[PDB]
Formats: structure tokens, C-alpha cells, sequence
């Protein structure tokens, strides 16, 4: 694409540069260009990638709310009739959105996951599919909404395996994945009682663990133990 | 709105 | 352009919808869609076309400043060589605000200050010019510098004589235009004295003013009253 | 920076 001629290392470097300047679209490309070089991702590359591309999702998902809203309201008994242009406004945002979550799903796919043999890596890859997938689902409306659906839950599922195998119940990768499967359970599978059983359980083995980390291992577990808390505190 | 990283 | 196909009418629509969503490059291009009908507009469509391109320029002259900064600390004495990385990225976002700033003096050139015969309608036109070509000057390095310095000067000036002779001291518009003209002196003119005198004068006879005014004009006028406030406290 | 409208 537009990066193909850029050196991996000067996207890296602009992909830092783009984040400290709140610049997350340019952040986003920059990364996607650095992904389509073909080598793995380190740590702080993964980093960078995930955080891009929640900022620009964010703020669309954040827009198609508000207009969703609008949209709501104007269907509404004694709401005075608009015309179309709500609804298109409303499509525009979901189209440029389900567009962001496809070049996130295409990177994971050609070919971060089938490349990523460790399990921190392949754990981030598969909650970032599920997590994708879960925006996917949170706009959908076809023939397709189940398999949607489906495909977060697949995703989630096959890292919730590997981390529970592979990695300590404090480790930050795995209690994020737990934190946001957790949201899907409660937001997108109607099932709040296994979001908060999961939450809990997740929480709880965590905090009988805690007793084995440094204090800087212990800062970064406690900071997605304490998401875990606030959801759960919002949820009961 | 949830929590989620 | 791409909005030659919408109605007029939807396009301020959608542009209220993506003020509402925080989506400003949307609203810009919508209301750029707008003006490009050809027909003189509304005093609440000036305000979404201002607001619009504000929020749009706003972020890019942030992001320039970062940018700019990090370049200025790589070119210290002590400052380990890292490439060209740093300049060209604040290159990009320098020509995307440039492009910008075109933008909006193209729409306002072709044909809004020509058409704009009431001086409400030709004083805030001809201060979103000084307020572009001010922010041209900002990022201004080569043998244009001055011309551009010039023509954002000549545009508040020209909107400064007509605010003096067709407005009352506390209209908002006025007020504005000289807070802006304020800081073009300080920042861009050098000449903190000019700037701070403009200032001053401009609160006092507001001031003096604000007897003849409703509760809601005096919300309005005092609103500004109060940037002029805080401008003259930071430079004194 | 200073304040503008
Ligand atoms: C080795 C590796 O792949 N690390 C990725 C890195 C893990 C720490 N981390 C975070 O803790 C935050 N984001 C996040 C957590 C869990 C899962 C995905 C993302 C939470 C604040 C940043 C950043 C990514
Ligand atoms: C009739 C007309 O052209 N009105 C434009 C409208 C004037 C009020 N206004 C503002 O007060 C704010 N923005 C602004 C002020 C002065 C000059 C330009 C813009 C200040 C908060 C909004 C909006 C525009
Ligand atoms: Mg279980
Ligand atoms: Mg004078």
C-alpha cells in the first residue's frame, strides 16, 4: 500500500511520533504499513498496533452511538419525520467503522496469527480477532449477526485456552482477554451471568497470585484487576 | 459503558 | 465534489449531526459541500462552517506544535542523530494543515467575501481569512513568510475599519475579530504592545456598552470579554 | 497559548 516504500523501522518510529501527537488515524496506517512488511511483531510493536487502532474504533464506535441514539428518538410515537438523512449519516459512520474492523481482522489473518507460536503473541492476536468481531457484532443487524457473534466467541475462546494453559493468572495479557470476554458475555451474548462469573473467578485467581510479583508486575495486574472490579461493580 | 483494553 | 449530489438543506443537516458525534472533519466536508451550492449563507450556517474547520485546523496545529518540538530537541547540541523521521512527519501534518487552510480560503475567495454585503456577514468572513492565513504564517518558513503575514494583517484590517463603523463596541463578532487581531499581533506581528493595547481597548469600550444590552446579549458579549481578560493577564 | 475564537 501507501507504506510499502517506507522502511519498518521509520514506521515504527512515526507510529510513536503519531501517538504523542494524539494522532491515531496516521498511527493506525503507519502500523498497518509496518503489520504488511511480513515479520513478526514485537511486544512494543503489538502495543502500538492495539493501540491505534482501539483509538480510531473508539471514537468511531463512540460517534455511531450518539447517532444511533438520534436515530432511536426519530422512530418514536410523536417524533416529527426527519427524512433520510439520520439514517444515511448513521450508515456512513457503521460502513467506515466495519471497514477499520476488516483491515484489523485481514492483518490478523495474512498472517499475524498463523505466525504467532508464543503464547503471549497468539493470546493478544486472538483477543484482538474476538474483540473485532465483537464491534462487528455491536452494529450488526443481517443474515449474518449469529456467525458475527460466533466468530468473537471463537476467538475469545480458543486465547481463554491457550492463557489458561500457558500463562500466570496475574499475567496482563491474559486478564485483559478475560476483562473483555467478559463484556462480550454480558453486552453482545445476553449472558450477564457469565460475564459475571467470569469477571469474579478471573479476579480471584489473580489475587491469589499477586503475592509472587515484583512491584512493578504487581502495578500492571492490579490496574486490570481494578476494570475488573469497576465492571463488576456496575453489573451488581 | 464497560471496561475494556 | 462528492457532495455535489446532496440537497443543501441535508448537508446542514448532517453537518448538525456531526457536530453532535464530534466527527468535525465530516461536519467540514459537509459544509464545504454547502457552500460550494453557491447561495449566501445564514448567520447559524457561518457557525457551523467556522466551528467546523476550527475543530479541524485546532487538532492539526496541536499536532504540528508536538511534532515541531520533538524536531527542535533533535536539532540540540547532545541530541543523538535519528534520522529523518521526525521532519517528515512534521512535514505531512504540516501540508495537511496547509491543505486545509487553501480549503477554507479558497471557499471564502470563491465566492462568500464577495457576496457578503452586510457587514454582520462580510466582518466574519473577513476574519476567518486573517484567522487562516494567521495560521499559514504559524508554519511559514520561505520567501512567502511576509506576504502571508501581510495578507493575514490585511484581512483583519479591513474587517477591524468596517466592525468600527457598522457595529456596536460589544458585538460578539467584533469582539472576536479583535481578540483574534490581538493575537496575530502578539504571536505572528511581534508586537506584544500593539497586541496588548488592542486588547485593553477593546474590553474598556465593550465595557462601556453593555448597559444597552438584553441578559442574553450581555451572557454573549461578556463571554469574549472575558478571553480578552485572559489574553491581557498571560502578557502582563 | 492564548485564547481565539
Ligand atoms: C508481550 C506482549 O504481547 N505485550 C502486549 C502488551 C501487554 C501489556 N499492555 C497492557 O497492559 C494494556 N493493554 C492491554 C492489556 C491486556 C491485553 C491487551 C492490551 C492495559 C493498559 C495497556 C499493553 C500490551
Ligand atoms: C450573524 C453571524 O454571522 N453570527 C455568527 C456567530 C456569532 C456568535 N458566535 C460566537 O460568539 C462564538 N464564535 C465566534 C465569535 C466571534 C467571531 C467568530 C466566531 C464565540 C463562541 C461561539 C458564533 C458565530
Ligand atoms: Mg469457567
Ligand atoms: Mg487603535
Amino acid at each position: 500500500g501507501a507504506m510499502g516504500s517506507m522502511e519498518r523501522a521509520s514506521l515504527i518510529q512515526k507510529a510513536k511520533l503519531a501517538e504523542q501527537a494524539e494522532r491515531y488515524e496516521d498511527m493506525a496506517a503507519f502500523m498497518k504499513g509496518a503489520v504488511e512488511k511480513g515479520e513478526e511483531l514485537s511486544c512494543e510493536e503489538r502495543n502500538l498496533l492495539s493501540v491505534a487502532y482501539k483509538n480510531v474504533v473508539g471514537g468511531q464506535r463512540a460517534a455511531w452511538r450518539v447517532l444511533s441514539s438520534i436515530e432511536q428518538k426519530s422512530n418514536e410515537e410523536g417524533s416529527e419525520e426527519k427524512g433520510p438523512e439520520v439514517r444515511e449519516y448513521r450508515e456512513k459512520v457503521e460502513t467506515e467503522l466495519q471497514g477499520v474492523c476488516d483491515t484489523v481482522l485481514g492483518l490478523l489473518d495474512s498472517h499475524l496469527i498463523k505466525e504467532a507460536g508464543d503464547a503471549e503473541s497468539r493470546v493478544f492476536y486472538l483477543k484482538m480477532k474476538g474483540d473485532y468481531y465483537r464491534y462487528l457484532a455491536e452494529v450488526a443487524t443481517g443474515d449474518d449477526k449469529k456467525r458475527i457473534i460466533d466468530s468473537a466467541r471463537s476467538a475469545y475462546q480458543e486465547a481463554m485456552d491457550i492463557s489458561k494453559k500457558e500463562m500466570p493468572p496475574t499475567n496482563p495479557i491474559r486478564l485483559g482477554l478475560a476483562l473483555n470476554f467478559s463484556v462480550f458475555h454480558y453486552e453482545i451474548a445476553n449472558s450477564p451471568e457469565e460475564a459475571i462469573s467470569l469477571a469474579k473467578t478471573t479476579f480471584d485467581e489473580a489475587m491469589a497470585d499477586l503475592h509472587t510479583l515484583s512491584e512493578d508486575s504487581y502495578k500492571d495486574s492490579t490496574l486490570i484487576m481494578q476494570l475488573l472490579r469497576d465492571n463488576l461493580t456496575l453489573w451488581t | 459503558f464497560p471496561a475494556t483494553v
